[PDB]
């Protein structure tokens, strides 16, 4: 995506 | 869009905080994509669309994607998030 991360 | 401001206190789970966040490799900001339904930000009421806007009491809504997720993993057990909600949808 744009930037994508799980947290 | 009008969207409403709400803080969030969430503690972090085994897997985490339970969501993706989402937004500006390098304001506007970063932004919750969708949250694990079983996990702790859902049931801290954290929601897809849920725009990111201060985390731990800082503002940071105008920092890069890494920085606020590294964050969100340095916060420790607990986060607390002030973020922005659409509010007509």
């Amino acid at each position: 995506p744009e930037s994508e991360s799980k947290v | 869009a009008p969207e409403g401001k709400m803080d969030l206190i969430i503690m972090r789970g085994d897997k985490g905080f339970g969501f993706r966040l989402s937004g500006a490799t390098h304001a506007q900001g970063q932004w919750v994509r969708n949250v694990d339904p079983d996990g702790q930000a859902a049931r801290a009421g954290l929601q897809a669309g849920d725009r990111l806007l201060e985390l731990n009491g800082v503002d940071v809504s105008f920092w890069s994607h890494r920085k606020v997720v590294d964050e969100i993993k340095r916060s420790g057990d607990v986060v607390a998030f002030r973020i922005a909600r659409r509010l007509s949808p």
